[PDB]
Formats: C-alpha cells, structure tokens, sequence
C-alpha cells in the first residue's frame, strides 16, 4: 500500500 | 510491572542507550516504566516515549500490511491466523500507548506543548487501531482519532505559532487521518494547504535552526500535496 | 511449546509468511516449533531455520557492538547493566539453536548437505558467543566452534565438489572465524585464498544458476581477502 | 567495530 508521510520515524 | 524497581533517571539513561542500539522493543518497555513512576514527562522524555512506540508499531504496521495483502491475494486458515496474531500485538502496543495517555499523561498535561503532544498521539495510535479495525467498532475507533486530532488542533490554534512543529506535525497526521481513514479526501487537502500557507508566512519569525524545524514538516505537507492533488 | 498444537505444514508456511513480513522473531518460533516436531528437515527448511535465527542473532550482535563501544567509552552501573541485558538475551538465542543442533538435527543428519549445514550452524552460533564471551570461557567456546567447523571441513572436501554453495559459506565463516576469533590471521587468509582458487578451478563444470550462486560466495571471500591484504 | 563478510542474511 502506497503510505503518506506522518510525522516522526517512518518505521513501517 | 517489570521496572518497578528501577530508577526513573537509570529508565531514561537506558532508553536513550536502547535508541542507540536499534532496540525500540526495550526503548519502549523503558519509557512505558518511566511514565508509570507517575512523574510528568520533560519534552525530552514525551520525544523518547513518543520515537520507541512509532519504532515499535511501524513494525507492527508494515509487516500486517504485507500479511494483509497475500491473504486478499489468497481470496487453508494460515494466512488469516498469522495476519490476526500480528494484529492483535499491533492493537495491544496501540491498547498500551493509549492507556498511558489515560493513565495519567493527558489529564496532568497543563502546558499547551505536552497536552497537544499527548492529544496527537492518541488520535495517532486511534489511527493505527482504525487501519486494522472492520465495520460499527471501525466507526467509533475513526470518531475516537477525530475527536483527540480535533481537541489538540484547537488548542494548537490558539497556543501555539503557526510554525511550531508539534502544531506542524499534528496538522500533518489529521490531514492524513482525513485522507484515508475518514474518507474525506478534499478535507485532508484543504487542511494540509492551509498549514503549509500559515506556517509559510511565519517563518521570517524563526531563527536558523526553528526555522530548519518547520521547514522540515512543511515539506511533508508538501509531499502529501504533490500526490494528492 | 507454544508451538506443539499447531501442524508442521502450518508452522513451515507461517515461517515463510513471517519471512515476507520481516518478522523475524515469529519466523524463528516457527521454525523451532517445525524443528520439535521431530523429523528431519528439507534443505528448504534447513534455510528457512537458519535465514530466521541469522536475522535474529544479527540485531542482537548488533546492539551488543553499539553498547559495548558506549561503555568502553565510559571506562553508574546502566551502561553496564543495559550491554548485559543484551547480551544474556543474543546468549540465550545462541543456547537455543545449539539445543536444536544438539537434539537432534545433528546426530539424525547422515547426508553431506544437512550434516555440514548443521555443523556449519554450531561452528556459527558458538562463534557469535565468543564475540561475547570473557578469558577462560572464552577458550573452551573457542574450541567448540573450531571443533564444528573443522568436522563440517573434513565432510565438506570428502563429499562435496569445491564450487558447493555450502561448502563455500562454511569455508568463508571459518576464515572468519580465524581472523578474528582465533587470531589466526594467517590461517584465515591461506583458507580464503585456497578455497577461492579451488573454487575457480571448478566452475567450467556448472550451469548458469550454479554458477552465480557459487560465484555470489567467490566474491564475500574476495571482499575479505582484499580487507585482509 | 568493522565487520568481515559472512555467509548469508548481513543482519547486524
Ligand atoms: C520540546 C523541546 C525539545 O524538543 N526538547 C528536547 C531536548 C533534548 C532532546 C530532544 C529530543 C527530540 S527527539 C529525541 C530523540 N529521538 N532522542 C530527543 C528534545
Ligand atoms: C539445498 C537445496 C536448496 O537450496 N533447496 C531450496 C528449495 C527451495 C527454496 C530454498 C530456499 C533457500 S533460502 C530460502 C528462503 N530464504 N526462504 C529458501 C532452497
């Protein structure tokens, strides 16, 4: 799935 | 629970020792034992709780993701076991975050930077429980992330400068939120172009180093905007 | 264990499930509840207990080298304290692969590919404790992994053709091994060197898929001796 | 600490 960016680590 | 007996200075100290070493698993464990001490947390602290958790869940996320998608693919009860195992740890790390916020974070967080800090990350890990969650418990879920996005949104508007990066970060998420869990497409878009126009026209107030702060979020308001629109 | 309710078909495709998901941990419990079962291993298998414990292993070692750097650094107890946590922890994955070895993969492996495979393993998972271990434990770990690979060596030239992917990985790691475990690194260069050259020497006799998989292994010992001299 | 080449998954 194409995620959108959120605040802090993108860990996933 | 098991950090009962450590000190709050040696769970902090061993937190930020955990982050070196890759091990949010153990940085969250540390964090969870600290907030339990039932002491306020410092900005410091709240950024060390708040990275060890988004470590842990992102894991969480990205591996149900790939579950999740053979198992639509496959449609033997394997696939749909080991997606539900995955999602149950992913609900009781969300269940954990949220009942520290409740148990006593949010209702002794007075000062608008820890009180939105807080209110964000529970309309975050309401988020992540509504990517995984199906139909009427869905629903309530998606009313519970508005509710802490929109409380925290309020308070950001009215304490905060346009610029400030937990109000930046915030406007970024429950633009998201709006996006893909509340189906509300033009509502993401209108709030990530509207954040991005306000904190543009404050940052001449900024110095070098704030100013490199929110430039870094507005560009993920950006990010977001390019695929959006 | 928690593992002996569920069907050995189940636990291999959960295993491969795990994989995909880069859920280690998961993939690892799997694969020791496929191994408890009590029949033999495919070589399918045999790669999916090892890629799954490497992986495990590989974040512990990792974690250990970053805080002991950190508190040799420092030379309160927390540094101390946390490079032990780890430690016991990556001491404990090490004990649990060589209890598998030990009951029973190794004395029920009578083919050259899974006796060497399993040999290979012990030799590997005795090594990763003495990157940890201290003075006289030190030694007799030392031993027991010298002693592993030496077995797995002798079986390896007697039954397998020196291009053999096993063979290859088993002579790197034991180059390794003597590097900078033993301390032997004349020992390690001259088996580096030798096993390449005879390598070399036997690819004419392989098809394209065998030739990379045997020159992918050619080119780890090529990075080594290049480091080395 | 710099680390050699080793079989497999270069996990660490
Ligand atoms: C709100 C004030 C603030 O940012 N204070 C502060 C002071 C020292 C260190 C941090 C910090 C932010 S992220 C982080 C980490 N990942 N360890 C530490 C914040
Ligand atoms: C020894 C014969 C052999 O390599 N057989 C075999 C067949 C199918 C799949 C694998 C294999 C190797 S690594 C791997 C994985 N990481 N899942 C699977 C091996």
């Amino acid at each position: 799935k194409l995620m959108f960016k959120t605040e802090g680590p993108d860990s996933d | 629970g098991a950090m009962g007996s450590m000190e709050r200075a040696s769970l902090i100290q061993k937190a930020k020792l955990a982050e070196q070493a890759e091990r949010y698993e153990d940085m969250a464990a540390f964090m969870k034992g600290a907030v339990e001490k039932g002491e306020e947390l410092s900005c410091e602290e709240r950024n060390l709780l708040s990275v060890a958790y988004k470590n842990v869940v992102g894991g969480q996320r990205a591996a149900w993701r790939v579950l999740s998608s053979i198992e639509q693919k496959s449609n033997g009860p394997e696939v749909r076991e080991y997606r539900e195992k995955v999602e149950t740890e992913l609900q009781g790390v969300c269940d954990t975050v949220l009942g520290l916020l409740d148990s006593h974070l949010i209702k002794e967080a007075g000062d608008a930077e820890s009180r939105v800090f807080y209110l964000k990350m529970k309309g975050d890990y309401y988020r992540y429980l509504a990517e995984v969650a199906t139909g009427d418990d869905k629903k309530r879920i998606i009313d519970s992330a508005r509710s802490a996005y929109q409380e925290a949104m309020d308070i950001s508007k009215k304490e905060m400068p346009p610029t400030n990066p937990i109000r930046l970060g915030l406007a970024l998420n429950f633009s998201v939120f709006h996006y893909e869990i509340a189906n509300s497409p033009e509502e993401a878009i209108s709030l990530a172009k509207t954040t991005f126009d306000e904190a543009m026209a404050d940052l001449h107030t900024l110095s070098e180093d704030s100013y490199k702060d929110s430039t870094l979020i507005m560009q993920l308001l950006r990010d977001n905007l390019t695929l959006w629109t």
